[PDB]
């Protein structure tokens, strides 16, 4: 089977920049090389076939090039609707094989997150466990530190995190740190707090409640 | 299978277009 | 031309997994097209399962050839995939796909590309049994307020297998909504949250209902989220 590798695996770009994606093959594929666009929300979509040819309805910003074992896709004036992940595929040999994919995300100006905190639902306390959610809304860059403190102690493995994909228009991320506990431990303590550090915050931001009142 | 054959057929067809 | 794939959500190991793709534009015996199945594994790798033609001829990827069959059902315009002796490594998104057959004198002869793709259909393969989610409100408070806007949500906890679909106000609410990806808990079950930010003034006038769907266990749940007055 012909092995395929794209570079870079991930990159990020500002609207307007030129973006080039390189696809190298283990053999020569003699120009039988196709490019596809994958966005969350829509079905995968071809844009080029046989190295150079554009399909109807694909914008001419996209352009293909190459020969032998080395081809290259180029996005000329990258637009908000172009941020997505792109795959190359070889049609040369019997078992057709794709690349691993190049994820192209947006560069954007710093944005501090707004922090929210949710205590556990009464319904959920009846069930016998307690989940408390910390929400970090609409920030950039992706790197954010979220520490949990219960009566001033840090929590170890108590919590799980999750992060959205980049917003199509906002170009920003949101993140949930949910800390899960037995009803026992939750009834034990008083002051539950969520501390956030992020670039574009000068001081760490803390949100806290007291169990009950 | 037929797919791989078209690989060679293209050159056959070129050989033809010349003549 | 429309392509709608369908099949089961969860399949038992050593079973045979069947998917069907209903083709809504032209006939599958069009003979200008082949039809194919391509799948993506968690981990983003694309594997091309099979190739078929109106005449009956099939191509199968060698690593699967011993245990896959594709066929056309001309009378209802569907293309079928059967995959037997299925294991955990068959957990994937399964796409139905169209492919131009360019004839000998076509300018673009021997150029083979997948020109139209369905939306996909996910299949989990597990010994574990189906399990619907519990839905708990994430109620707005002063603790979930920042300036003029309040945040609220609902927690979708303890379900298997993936995926769950979440909407707000029955689709009428689609502004600032963030339903996160699932996380695999220690228990081996999945859970996520769905959250929306609205203007705080709109609590007490606008109702906010979250609508969860989990087709593998036939679960539909509507949980109403009420403001707290912290
Ligand atoms: C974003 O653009 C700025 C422009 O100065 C650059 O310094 C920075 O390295 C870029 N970051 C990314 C992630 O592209
Ligand atoms: C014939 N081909 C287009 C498949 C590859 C070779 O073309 P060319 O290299 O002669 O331009």
């Amino acid at each position: 089977d012909i092995q395929m590798t794209q570079s870079p695996s991930s990159l990020s770009a500002s609207v307007g920049d030129k973006v080039t994606i390189t696809c190298r093959a283990s053999q020569s594929v003699t120009k039988y090389l196709n490019w596809y666009q994958f966005k969350t929300g829509q079905a995968p979509r071809i844009l080029i076939y046989g190295t150079y040819t554009l399909l109807s309805g694909v914008s001419p910003r996209f352009s293909g090039a190459g020969s032998g074992s080395l081809y290259t896709l180029t996005i000329t004036n990258i637009q908000p609707e172009d941020f997505a992940t792109y795959y190359c595929q070889q049609a040369h040999s019997t078992p057709w094989t794709f690349g691993q994919g190049t994820h192209v995300a947006a560069n954007r100006t710093v944005a501090a997150p707004s922090v929210f905190i949710f205590p556990p639902s009464d319904e959920q306390l009846k069930s016998g466990t307690a989940s408390v959610v910390c929400l970090l809304n609409n920030f950039y860059p992706r790197e954010a530190k979220v520490q949990w403190k219960v009566d001033n102690a840090l929590q170890s493995g108590n919590s799980q995190e999750s992060v959205t994909e980049q917003d199509s228009k906002d170009s920003t991320y949101s993140l949930s740190s949910t800390l899960t506990l037995s009803k026992a431990d939750y009834e034990k303590h008083k002051v539950y707090a969520c501390e956030v550090t992020h670039q574009g915050l000068s001081s760490p931001v803390t949100k806290s409640f007291n169990r009950g009142g | 299978n037929w797919f791989d054959i078209t690989n060679w057929l293209w050159y056959i067809k070129l050989f033809i277009m010349i003549v | 031309v429309q392509l709608v794939e369908s099949g089961p959500g969860l399949v038992q190991p050593w079973g045979t997994l069947s998917l069907t793709c209903r083709v809504s534009g032209d006939s599958v015996s069009n003979d200008n097209y082949y039809w194919a199945w391509i799948r993506q594994t968690p981990g983003r790798e694309l594997q091309v399962i099979g190739t078929i033609y109106y005449s009956g001829t099939t191509y199968y990827n060698p690593s699967l050839r011993n245990r896959v069959t594709i066929s056309l059902d001309k009378s209802v315009n569907v293309v079928s995939l059967r995959l037997g002796s299925v294991s955990a490594a068959d957990t994937a998104q399964y796409y139905c796909v169209r492919m131009p057959s360019h004839g000998f004198w076509s300018t673009s002869f021997s150029y083979w590309y997948f020109d139209l793709w369905g939306r996909g259909h996910f299949v989990a393969v597990s010994w574990a049994s189906t399990k619907g989610p519990s839905v708990f409100p994430l109620a707005p408070s002063s603790k979930s307020t920042s300036g003029g806007t309040a945040a609220l949500g609902c927690l979708v906890k303890d379900y298997f297998p993936e995926p769950v679909t979440v909407s707000w106000n029955s689709g009428a609410l689609t502004s600032g909504v963030h339903t996160f990806p699932a996380v695999l808990q220690s228990s081996g079950l999945y859970s996520l949250s769905s959250v929306v930010t609205v203007p705080s003034s709109s609590l007490g006038t606008q109702t906010y209902i979250c609508n969860v769907d989990h087709k593998p266990s036939n679960t539909k749940v509507d949980k109403k989220v009420e403001p707290k007055s912290c």
